[PDB]
């Protein structure tokens, strides 16, 4: 048993930053390694990054390089996502999730919950 | 038939020391390995965390017990070795059946009485009996040496 | 760089239905399926193998630059978009509908 | 459980250099020894030598010990237990008689009495030495002429002539044809010329339902080419199917 | 054949992958001289003096560094070593003390001079004392005032490791016990996964220095032939890519600033060391490395990174991301622990068609190893300046996954986990346990035709 | 010669069976005291601060590992007891070759195959078998006890 659960709504206008939450348990946080996707309604569900809670070691793609911003805090067991510079085309909702095992993270085997962003 | 097939640990415990006499194996075997083979065996279970936060308080509990479980085991093992004899099982000696151990005769000893029914009978003269054993071989040890020497 | 095909993928739910998938380069194969407010559920962790919950009719099957999943007998609870994951890419995807 | 490949024929002159290598598969190359043996028609299949692939050591035929030096490559693991690796055998100032069907064996035990005597076998891929040219099998399709009219078949086959040297091999449809497989080897001419041909069999029902073409191809000519039997044709045992 | 029997043979050369726990070999010129406390090392056995390994004809072993339990094993105990170790060590939980900070005179207040009052070995004196602190070390409170707390006060349990003690990298050894055996990978080049050749049976493997580094490697062990690069999967982008360099770079390091101690005794037998002041002028921790032998060196690494990837160029990176541990190569030097910024080392592009470099470095005391819970140390400063060089042997690099036209594959340092440190140098070696009894069919009857 | 001279721990590991059953001593000794050996002899150097504040870290890995190594070694030599072949290295039985087991033959076997790789391809019946020898053991013990009774 791993829950994870995020924030709400939170509509805001172009050109501008945003943050949310996603808590976790049911494993040592610090173990296992986190990710990001930003599935966008008709399109394909586009990666945005990974990271390691122990050190805080993280990786973006180059579309959402410089913008995105993926933090954490084991002291509350909440992976951090900040997002400055928004546009139409990252409006979508986010799902941040872990793999199987810590063995292998693309094993996409556990996921966020619901997460409405307006813009 | 019945001494070639399954009887099960400490199975002859009521039966005849004759009867006894067949399932050894069965009780000399497991006196050490019995808890090594399922221990080694059970312990490596995908847990990774064998002696995690070092030693614990069931972390002397096996290790106190371990180390007794070998002593004890070679406690018997240095009697076979003391008295000449570790083919185990079963091993004669020039040591004679003292009567004043136990009047009895054969028939009835292996026929009718049970181990741990014997044992009891014989267990204040045992003390006696194992000392006549290892004087039993020091004159067997002497009488090698002499031998030694001349051939 | 995956190539999901085919897209239409509209069929009752007496019948069975098969989507393949291509790659240039090896990898970790993959499958999801989303819902009416809930997100993308796993269903194949390797290529053979199924998630939790996932009975014999979804059948993974091929040994090669072409890869399928397929899920005979159809039911109402199979309605929805599913992607083919491999690494960090994803498939095109395809949605079913009533 | 394993197997072994070699050097395809390669054709040489009297008074020259022929390699002719072996690799090997499924098995510890090192723990066992390569044997060499010819074919030769006259004289019988004659043993050259072997060698250790661990030791260095060998033991050549002093009929060819100062003619031919063996040498080995290093050995490329495949699991804990099995690997790959390489041996070979050249030989210079050639004669004639020196020709036939070349195996490469793997010896038997690691350890004992037949140590070295081969268990398992090679290709076998022939070869001559003469100073002539190499002409190429120019194929070409056969017309039609059944086998039985009482079963009803329609037999159709390639047709090869004027070849130097062997071998030519034949595959139908790029290896999408499994049964009815007819082959047969070739003979030497006055001239001095190597000549052979195939045969399958199909039924005179169903003709324009399936497609077979021949995948002929020769190594030393260095070609591939390919052929069809037109089936438009009048013989005795194939008309009266129609 | 004949009437075959069953025969029984006990010393059999059979063994299995197995896993067990291993023990350390200390060496004899570290034991003698005291060195007071360092490590665990005193509580090791002595290595033996003939360094004593047997090569193993005929095997081809299968070595893969990647699951290997003798790293789970080596950060287990590198742990265990370092909580108990500090256990006695002084506590520093009442300095939580509200610390009122002026700076003193890279120019924003890195180092800082702060006062608080505490009570002393005994309750009748609350004595206002003032002491130094870095920037990173402490945290402001509200607004900027004149107030700060120090960085991880509230949160987490700081203890001053004594100084008595010694961070030193002594080599080790892991002997293994009795039943078992360690095997050796003797090749020049092995990819780190895969079958091996040349293979060999040693009682503990060579001197493994427990160095702690975030970036680069450092005193380790060169490459044979030509540089070496390993992963599990390069696919995997989230996976350490670990290179071995055949040429170690020397790098030559140091604080300059010449420290004064002062203890302060919050008591009752024990104190807090702190520097009292600076003699001399105030200055910048560094780290310098020849930039042509630094990158004659990354010339050495692009051509076999080229070759795990395409003959596509090849460009690399600072750090995307994470604590300064990470970001930033951290390192200890002399009793001190280093934080520098390697921007420089990594911002190249190397296609196919002077001076020297000076990395800037922050000093930080409180700190915390291997991210525990709420436990952090907080290192006394050493006394005058320290200057220290080492060999860097290699590093380790993370790939951005989303690869791009122009791109063309990125290549940041990476060093999230601790466990890497120790598979490049535990690659080498892995564990069987011997199974010496094993039965056999020879034509042999337990003579019993007579009795 | 090859037999008379130096070998070294495991050397035999890819050298075939017959070649490894000259080299038994080298991989029968070792199994324990390989240890105890170099530990009492390594650990007496000029420290004097063996088991200094009482045990450490590195105390019970140690300890947690000698006493496996012993009842590890104490279980096969247990073997060697119940089987009634403590004599080692090599030990007939009467329990005979069950080609189900292997229906191959013994040229190859001896001269072909390696332990290492020999025990893999009997593996799964060595259960099987090991129990066999124990059940020939006991046989044998009812045979001696009968003949005890009367003689
Ligand atoms: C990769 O590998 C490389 C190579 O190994 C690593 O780089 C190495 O790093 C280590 C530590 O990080 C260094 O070792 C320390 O060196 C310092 C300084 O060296 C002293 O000795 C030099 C000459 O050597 C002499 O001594 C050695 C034995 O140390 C002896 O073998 C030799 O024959 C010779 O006799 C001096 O040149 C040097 O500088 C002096 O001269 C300068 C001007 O020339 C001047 O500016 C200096 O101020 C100084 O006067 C210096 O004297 C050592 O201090 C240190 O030893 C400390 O630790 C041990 C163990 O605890 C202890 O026994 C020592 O006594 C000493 O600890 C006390 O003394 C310190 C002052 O000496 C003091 O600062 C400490 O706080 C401590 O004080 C305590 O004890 C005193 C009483 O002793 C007491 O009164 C106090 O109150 C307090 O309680 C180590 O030896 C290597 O030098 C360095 N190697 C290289 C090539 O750079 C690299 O780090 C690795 N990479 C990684 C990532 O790990
Ligand atoms: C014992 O006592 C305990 C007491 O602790 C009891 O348990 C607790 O009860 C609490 C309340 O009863 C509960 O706390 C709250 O839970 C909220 C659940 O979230 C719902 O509402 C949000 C909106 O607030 C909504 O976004 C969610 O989902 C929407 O989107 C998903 C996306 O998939 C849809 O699937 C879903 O349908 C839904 O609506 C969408 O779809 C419909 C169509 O279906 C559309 O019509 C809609 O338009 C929409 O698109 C959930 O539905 C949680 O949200 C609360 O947290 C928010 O609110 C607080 C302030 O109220 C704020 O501080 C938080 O940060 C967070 O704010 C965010 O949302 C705000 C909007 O409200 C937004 O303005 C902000 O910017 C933020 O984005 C809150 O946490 C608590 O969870 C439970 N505890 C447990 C353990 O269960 C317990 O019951 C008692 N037991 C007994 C026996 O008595
Ligand atoms: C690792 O694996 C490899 C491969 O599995 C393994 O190598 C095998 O090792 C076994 C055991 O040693 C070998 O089995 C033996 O083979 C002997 C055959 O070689 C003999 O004959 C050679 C030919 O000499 C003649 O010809 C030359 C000129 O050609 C002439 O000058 C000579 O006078 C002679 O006429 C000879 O060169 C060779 O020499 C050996 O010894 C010399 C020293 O004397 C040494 O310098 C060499 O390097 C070489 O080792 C040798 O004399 C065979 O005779 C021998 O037979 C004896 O034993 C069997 C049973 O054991 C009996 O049946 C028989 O009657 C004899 O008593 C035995 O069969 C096997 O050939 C190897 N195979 C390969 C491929 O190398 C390694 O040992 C393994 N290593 C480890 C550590 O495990
Ligand atoms: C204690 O110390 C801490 C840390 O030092 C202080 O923490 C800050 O707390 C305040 C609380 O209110 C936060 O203020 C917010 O500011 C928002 C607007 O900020 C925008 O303008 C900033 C102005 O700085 C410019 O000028 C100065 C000199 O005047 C330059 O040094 C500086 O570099 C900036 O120059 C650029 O911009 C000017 C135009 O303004 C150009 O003319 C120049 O040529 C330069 O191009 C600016 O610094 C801000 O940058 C931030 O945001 C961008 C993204 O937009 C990001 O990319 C940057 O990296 C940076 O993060 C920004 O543009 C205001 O809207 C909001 O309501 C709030 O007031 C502030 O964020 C806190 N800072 C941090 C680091 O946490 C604290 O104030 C202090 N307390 C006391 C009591 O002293
Ligand atoms: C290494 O990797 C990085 C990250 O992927 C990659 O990033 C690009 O670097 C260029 C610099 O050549 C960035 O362009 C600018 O860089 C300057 C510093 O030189 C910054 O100050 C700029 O940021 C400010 O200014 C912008 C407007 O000019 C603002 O929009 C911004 O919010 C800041 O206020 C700016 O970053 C370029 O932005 C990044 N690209 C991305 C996607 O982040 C770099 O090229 C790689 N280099 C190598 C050698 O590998
Ligand atoms: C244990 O058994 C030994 C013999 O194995 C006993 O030693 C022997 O004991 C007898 C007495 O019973 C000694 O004397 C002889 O007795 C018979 C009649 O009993 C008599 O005919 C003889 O003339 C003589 O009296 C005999 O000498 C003695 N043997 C030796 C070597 O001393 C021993 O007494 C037994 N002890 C116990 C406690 O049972
Ligand atoms: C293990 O080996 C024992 C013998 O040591 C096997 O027992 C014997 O098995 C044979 C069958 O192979 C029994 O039957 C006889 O077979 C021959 C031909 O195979 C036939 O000529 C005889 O008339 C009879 O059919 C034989 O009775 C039996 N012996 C006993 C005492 O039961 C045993 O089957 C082997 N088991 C395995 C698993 O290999
Ligand atoms: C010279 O470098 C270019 C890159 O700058 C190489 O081009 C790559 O070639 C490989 C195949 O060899 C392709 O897979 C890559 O996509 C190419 N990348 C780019 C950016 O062009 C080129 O192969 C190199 N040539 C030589 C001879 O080394
Ligand atoms: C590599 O070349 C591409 C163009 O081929 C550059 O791509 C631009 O990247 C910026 C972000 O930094 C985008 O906003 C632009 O839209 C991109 N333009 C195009 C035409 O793709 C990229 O900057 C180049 N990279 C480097 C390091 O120079
Ligand atoms: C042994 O002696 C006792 C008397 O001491 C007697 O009662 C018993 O019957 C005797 N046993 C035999 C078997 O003679
Ligand atoms: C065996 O017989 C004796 C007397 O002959 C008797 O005292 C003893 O109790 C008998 N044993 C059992 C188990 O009945
Ligand atoms: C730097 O700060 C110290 C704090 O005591 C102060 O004395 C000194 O004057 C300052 N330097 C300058 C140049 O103002
Ligand atoms: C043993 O039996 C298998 C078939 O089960 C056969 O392939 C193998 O060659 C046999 N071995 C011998 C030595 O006959
Ligand atoms: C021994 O021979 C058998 C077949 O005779 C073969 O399967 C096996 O692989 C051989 N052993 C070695 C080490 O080659
Ligand atoms: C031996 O048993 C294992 C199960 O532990 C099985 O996987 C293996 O296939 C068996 N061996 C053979 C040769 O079938």
């Amino acid at each position: 048993q791993v829950q994870l659960v995020q924030s709400g709504g939170q509509m805001k206008k172009p050109g501008e930053s945003m943050r949310i939450s996603c808590r976790a348990s049911g494993y040592e946080f610090i173990d296992c390694t986190l990710n990001w996707i930003r599935l966008a309604p008709g399109k394909r569900p586009e990666w945005m990054g990974w990271l390691k809670p122990r050190g805080g070691a993280v990786n973006y793609c180059r579309p959402l390089q410089g913008r995105v911003t993926m933090t954490r805090d084991v002291y509350s067991d909440t992976a951090f996502l900040e997002l400055r510079s928004l546009t139409v085309d990252d409006t979508a909702v986010y799902f941040c999730t872990r793999g199987k095992n810590c063995d292998y993270n693309w094993d996409f085997e556990h996921w966020g919950r619901g997460t409405p962003v307006i813009v | 038939g019945i001494g070639a097939v399954f009887l099960g640990f400490l199975g002859a415990a009521g039966s005849t020391m004759g009867a006894a006499s067949m399932t050894l194996t069965v009780q000399a075997r497991l006196l050490l390995s019995g808890i090594v083979q399922q221990q080694n065996n059970l312990l490596r279970a995908p847990e990774a965390q064998e002696r995690m936060l070092q030693l614990t308080v069931w972390g002397i509990k096996q290790l106190q017990a371990r180390v007794l479980a070998v002593e004890r085991y070679l406690g018997d093992q240095q009697l076979l070795g003391i008295w000449g004899c570790s083919g185990k099982l079963i091993c004669c000696t020039a040591v004679p059946w003292n009567a004043s151990w136990s009047n009895k005769s054969l028939d009835r000893i292996w026929n009718n009485m049970t181990w741990m029914e014997w044992e009891r009978e014989i267990d204040n003269y045992t003390s006696e009996i194992y000392t006549l054993i290892e004087e039993s071989q020091n004159q067997q040890e002497k009488n090698e040496q002499e031998l030694l020497e001349l051939d | 760089v995956l190539t999901q095909s085919p897209g239409t993928l509209s069929l009752s739910p007496g019948e069975t239905a098969i989507i393949s998938c291509r790659t240039s380069q090896y990898g970790s194969l993959a499958w999801y399926q989303q819902r009416p407010g809930q997100a993308p559920r796993l269903v194949i962790y390797s290529g053979s193998t199924r998630a939790a919950g996932i009975p014999d009719r979804f059948s993974g099957s091929r040994w090669g630059p072409d890869y399928n999943l397929t899920i005979s007998n159809l039911e109402s609870g199979d309605f929805g978009v599913y992607y083919c994951q491999q690494y960090e890419f994803f498939g095109q995807g395809t949605k079913v509908q009533v | 459980q394993g197997q072994l490949v070699q050097s395809g024929a390669e054709l040489k002159k009297p008074g020259a250099s022929v390699k002719i290598s072996c690799k090997t598969s499924g098995y510890r190359f090192n723990f066992y020894h390569i044997n060499w043996i010819r074919q030769t028609a006259g004289r019988g299949p004659e043993w050259m030598g072997w060698i250790s692939p661990y030791s260095g050591d060998k033991n050549l035929a002093p009929a060819f010990q100062d003619r031919v030096i063996m040498t080995t490559d290093t050995e490329v693991p495949v699991t804990s237990f099995t690997s790959t690796g390489a041996a070979y055998m050249e030989i210079r100032n050639l004669k004639f008689d020196d020709t036939g069907t070349y195996f490469c064996a793997k010896g038997l035990l690691r350890d004992g009495s037949s140590t070295w005597l081969p268990y398992l076998w090679g290709q076998g891929t022939l070869l001559t030495v003469s100073s002539a040219s190499t002409k190429g099998p120019s194929v070409f399709p056969l017309a039609p002429s059944s086998k039985s009219t009482s079963g009803g078949t329609a037999a159709l086959g390639c047709l090869v002539k004027d070849y130097f040297p062997e071998p030519v091999t034949v595959s139908w449809n790029s290896g999408a044809l499994t049964s009815g497989v007819h082959t047969f080897p070739a003979v030497l001419q006055s001239s001095g010329l190597y000549s052979l041909s195939s045969v399958v069999t199909v039924p005179s029902s169903s003709l324009g339902t399936q497609t077979y073409i021949c995948n002929v191809n020769h190594k030393p000519s260095n070609t591939k080419v390919d052929k069809r039997v037109e089936p438009k044709s009048c013989d005795k045992g194939l008309e009266v199917l129609f | 054949v004949e009437k075959l029997w069953v025969t029984v043979y006990y010393g059999v050369p059979v063994w299995k992958e197995a896993t067990t726990t291993l023990f350390c070999a200390s060496d004899a010129k570290a034991y003698d001289t005291e060195v007071h406390n360092v490590w665990a090392t005193h509580a090791c056995v002595p290595t033996d003096p003939n360094p004593q390994e047997v090569v193993l004809e005929n095997v081809t072993e299968h070595f893969n560094m990647w699951k290997n339990n003798m790293v789970e094993q080596m950060q287990e105990d590198i742990i265990s070593l370092w909580d108990q170790s500090l256990k006695p060590c002084v506590k520093l939980t009442p300095l939580c003390v509200t610390l009122n900070c002026k700076d003193v005179n890279m120019e924003r207040g890195e180092i800082k001079n702060c006062s608080f009052n505490i009570t002393t070995s005994i309750r009748d004196k609350v004595q206002k004392e003032y002491a130094l602190f870095y920037k990173l070390d402490v945290v402001p409170i509200d607004n900027n005032n004149t107030s700060y707390r120090l960085i991880s006060c509230d949160t987490s349990v700081i203890t001053q490791a004594c100084p008595k003690i010694s961070f030193e990298p002594i080599p080790i050894h892991y002997c293994a016990p009795a039943g078992f055996a360690i095997l050796k990978c003797n090749d020049k080049t092995f990819n780190g996964k895969g079958p091996c050749k040349n293979v060999s049976t040693v009682q503990c493997t060579h001197g493994i220095r427990p160095v702690v580094s975030t970036q680069l490697l450092l005193n380790g062990s060169l490459a044979e032939e030509e540089v070496v690069i390993r992963s599990d999967n390069f696919t995997n982008n989230a996976k350490t890519i670990i290179v071995q360099l055949k040429e170690s770079v020397e790098i030559n390091c140091t604080r300059p600033n010449n420290n004064t101690r002062k203890s302060i005794h919050i008591g009752p037998g024990r104190a807090f060391y702190t520097t009292g002041e600076i003699i001399g002028d105030i200055r910048q921790a560094h780290c310098n490395i020849s930039r042509a032998k630094w990158n004659d060196t990354l010339k050495q690494i692009v051509i076999k990174l080229r070759e795990q990837f395409e003959n596509k160029t090849i460009v690399f990176n600072h750090s995307s991301g994470g604590d300064p541990e990470i970001v930033m190569h951290s390192f200890n030097c002399g009793g001190e622990f280093f934080y520098c910024n390697s921007t420089q080392l990594f911002n190249s592009t190397w296609n196919n068609n002077g001076n020297t470099i000076t990395l800037p470095c922050r000093i930080k005391q409180i700190i915390n190893m291997w991210q525990e819970i709420g436990k952090a140390m907080y290192a006394p400063p050493i006394r005058g300046q320290i200057r220290c060089s080492s060999n860097i042997t290699g590093l380790l690099l993370t790939r951005d996954g989303c690869i791009n036209e122009n791109g063309t594959e990125i290549f940041r340092p990476g060093g999230g986990d601790m466990r890497d440190n120790w598979r490049s140098e535990l690659y080498k070696y892995k564990v069987v346990k011997i199974e010496p009894l094993g039965v056999a069919p020879t034509k042999c009857k337990r003579r019993v035709v007579g009795r």
